[PDB]
């Protein structure tokens, strides 16, 4: 009769409304929004296994400079070559940056030695820098506090007339694109609302459901933020600001979901001709286990996404998976008593002006008619998409990807007009040996090393005690008699190691250090290296690379590993649930191999748009997580689709497909449609990562919705007939009836 | 017999899936 869930959240409609919303409220006051608490929990960028990382640690641990990787860049130009003033200036700035402990931890002086100031200074003497080590490793809040202070500290102090000084480096970067795209979520959000309700009024055309639906889509984004916040808080799980944008994105893609599933076939039972109640009943029974099943196997691949090995990926499982259950049990629980309670109270949720049915049983008759032509030709246009795939680049500098009036960026360009090369980023060798380095033998080892590494294709200054304005190539000679000199001492306390058990070398690159090739010389230096010190006393010694292009590949390289991990899991999950749901291996292996020609055409499509015509290549975040959001949205609407295709087979195969068409073809495109041009809503945002990662999944899903999963997979379904359900048998037709 | 290897091959094959993903990923995270 009427099933025992379907009548309990009937019959208690309101208590459950109150429950939930009692239960929000409360979350939502008393704990912080999720944005603050993962500011106040942030956690490091770079894994500690990483080669990188373990450098870093052990370069500062070695010569006592600090145990963190971030550094910034002050730098002094000026319209006149500098002078006394200047120097007078940058000796009480050196003063003013040690006096602080707490935030800098160690400070680089060259320009003050005269005898490395000709390296540490433009060669047309009008600029200058320096590097300060910061507190707080990457990612971190108290490196971006630690930053802040050194800014205030460097623009409280008036400087002389004609020059002007700026701060740099990786850390104000980061730091200052925080604080961009903390100021860059407000006219986006504008044209991002308005876009939604002409889309919900184009869809529904009507004011009243668009509400309903809206309100829907609110409270569960409401409930499932404030529970991963209050969870968050008491350091029960952590998290991350990247981990918290992609979890509001994905709530509000699921809660969408599932309210436009619930509302379209209540309204679709209705328009049958059916009562209030029974509509209800239907929708229920009809809907809530392919809800309930999309929702797990999402948590579930979720989840699966925490066991790899990169920060970026792996403190990303658990909330996600938390706030899935979280929009599940709101979607189930408060869904449908709000429904309930809606078309009781009145004439709310009414269907009118139906032309959508209609259309989709034509395009059913089209696609089961003639399944061949209307296969290849969607083959055709997967394959127009996919051949752009193998040539495809990726940028790792995050620069170019910011507006040109950040002040970081205005530090760049000024440093980028007196300097030949990218010295705002440099990189530190290490050899450490099991003997002391202080003698005329093993500083010709040295000049040996720095003139094997300095001979690398693409590597422009290489800096060494032996040579230190960054030009090795001479022949070289170091008597012992100049180890008395004390402006030599300040030169050894700088590069060589206190206990006389290390040396160091400052190497800048050519042209960009984070583009693909400065990426590929790393692994060039350290070979080189290790080659220059072979057959000397120093042989079999250790060799530590440390800086931002060390950084970059390994995360590369994690990268690349950490999506085959992913794409696994997430495929057999998918593999499992369309076997359960549907009880064939041919269906689900049909279904899995949908979705991976389409994941590579959409992203083969973005690719075309973005790299080719525009010229601008994309990040890696993007594919990351596009294929994401692509992944999991694309897994629930195949399985509603399947369902409901399994649910009407009995009268026939060829009925069945065209009527799961006009009952659920249209429901899914309405879906996928209106999350697809709110993710487009983004190309106007001026930020081009985000820009770009709204654009590849608007586009992703356009080409998913229209083509793949209309034409494509219907067709597939119609063409191999009563072989889709083996091993179950079923036949193609029934038995013939009288007329 | 063939009662319990046709009544229970749903059960079976997700458990080989798993086990063969498993043991793959197991060895991916080595890398
Ligand atoms: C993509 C495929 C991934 C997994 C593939 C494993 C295939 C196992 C199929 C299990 C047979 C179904 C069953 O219970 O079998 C059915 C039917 O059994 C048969 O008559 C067929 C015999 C099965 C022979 C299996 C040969 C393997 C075929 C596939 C080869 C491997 C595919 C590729 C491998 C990896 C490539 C990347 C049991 O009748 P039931 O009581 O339920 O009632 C239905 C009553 N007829």
């Amino acid at each position: 009769a009427r099933p025992f869930i379907p009548r309990m959240i009937r019959t208690f409609a309101v208590p459950i409304i109150l429950g939930w919303l009692v239960t929000i409220a409360v979350l939502n006051v008393t704990v912080p929004q999720l944005e603050t608490v993962g500011q106040i929990q942030a956690v490091s960028m770079s894994p500690d296994a990483a080669p990188s990382m373990i450098s870093m640690k052990h370069i500062g641990k070695v010569f006592e400079e600090g145990d963190s990787d971030s550094a910034a860049m002050i730098v002094l130009e000026g319209q006149r070559p500098l002078g006394d003033a200047a120097h007078a200036f940058y000796d009480q700035m050196i003063g003013r940056l040690q006096a602080d402990t707490t935030h800098v931890q160690s400070l680089q002086d060259f320009w003050g030695d005269p005898l490395t100031a000709t390296g540490a200074q433009s060669s047309d003497g009008k600029a200058a820098y320096v590097q300060v080590k910061l507190a707080g490793n990457q990612g971190e809040s108290l490196a971006n506090e630690s930053v802040e202070a050194v800014k205030t500290i460097v623009e409280r102090l008036a400087p002389p007339p004609g020059v002007k000084v700026y701060v740099t480096g990786s850390a104000a970067l980061v730091a200052d694109q925080q604080q961009a795209g903390d100021r860059s979520l407000q006219v986006i959000e504008a044209v991002t609302f308005t876009v939604i309700i002409v889309m919900l009024l184009l869809v529904y055309r009507s004011i009243i459901t668009s509400a309903i639906m809206l309100t829907m889509v609110v409270l569960g984004l409401l409930a499932t933020r404030g529970g991963v916040a209050f969870l968050g808080f008491h350091r029960i799980i952590g998290l991350s600001t990247f981990a918290t944008n992609l979890l509001v994105v994905l709530a509000i893609a699921a809660a969408t979901d599932y309210a436009i599933f619930l509302i379209g076939r209540y309204q679709e039972a209705r328009g049958l001709g059916q009562d209030r109640e029974s509509a209800y009943y239907t929708m229920f029974g009809g809907t809530a286990h392919v809800v309930l099943g999309s929702g797990l196997t999402i948590a579930g691949a979720t989840f699966c996404l925490s066991f790899t090995r990169l920060p970026y990926f792996q403190t990303l499982g658990v909330p996600l998976a938390i706030g899935m259950v979280i929009v599940v049990a709101a979607a189930l629980t408060l869904g449908p008593a709000i429904i309930a309670v809606t078309s009781r109270f009145g004439k709310l949720l009414e269907p009118k002006r139906m032309a959508r049915v209609r259309g989709w049983r034509k395009v059913g008759a089209a696609i089961v008619r003639w399944p061949g032509p209307i296969l290849v030709g969607a083959v055709a246009l997967a394959l127009v998409g996919l051949l752009t795939l193998p040539g495809y680049r990726t940028n790792y500098n995050d620069r170019n990807y910011l507006p040109a009036d950040l002040p970081a960026n205005e530090g760049y360009a000024a440093a980028e007009r007196h300097f030949s090369q990218a010295r705002m980023n440099p990189e530190v060798l290490m050899v450490e040996s099991d003997h002391d380095m202080r003698n005329s033998a093993d500083f010709l080892v040295i000049n040996k090393i720095a003139k094997a590494i300095f001979a690398v294709e693409g590597i422009s200054r290489v800096q060494a005690i032996t040579r230190p304005d960054g030009k090795p190539i001479e022949s070289f000679y170091l008597p012992p008699e100049v180890f008395d000199n004390p402006d030599f001492q300040r030169g050894l306390e700088q590069f060589l190691s206190p206990d006389g058990h290390a040396v160091r070398f400052i190497i800048s690159h050519e042209g960009d250090p984070m583009s693909q090739a400065g990426i590929a010389r790393i692994a060039k230096i350290k070979t080189a290296a290790k080659e220059a010190i072979k057959g000397t006393p120093l042989e079999g010694s250790a060799i530590y690379l440390g800086g931002t292009a060390a950084m970059f590949k390994d995360l590369s390289d994690g990268n690349t590993y950490d999506l085959m991990i992913a794409g696994i899991s997430a495929l057999c999950l998918i593999f499992i649930i369309m076997l359960i749901t549907t009880r064939s291996v041919v269906a689900a292996a049909v279904i899995v191999g949908t979705v991976v020609l389409s994941l590579g055409a959409s992203f083969g499509l973005s690719v075309l748009i973005w790299q080719h015509i525009l010229g601008i290549e994309l990040h890696w975040l993007v594919l990351a997580m596009a294929v994401i959001i692509l992944l999991a949205v694309g897994a629930d609407y195949n399985l509603l689709l399947v369902a409901r295709l399994k649910e009407e087979i009995h009268a026939g195969i060829n009925t069945g497909i065209i009527r799961a068409m006009g009952g659920s073809g249209s429901v899914v495109t309405a879906a996928g449609l209106v999350f697809a041009f709110t993710m487009m809503s983004f190309a106007v945002s001026e930020l081009t990562v985000m820009a770009q990662v709204g654009t590849t999944i608007g586009m992703g899903l356009l080409f998913d919705t229209l083509i793949v999963r209309s034409f494509m997979t219907p067709s597939i379904a119609a063409l191999l007939g009563k072989w889709f359900w083996w091993p179950q048998v079923v036949r193609q037709r029934p038995i013939p009836q009288p007329w | 017999s063939i009662g319990t290897l046709k009544r229970a091959w749903i059960p079976l094959l997700i458990l080989v899936v798993v086990a063969i993903a498993g043991f793959t990923v197991q060895r991916i995270r080595t890398f």
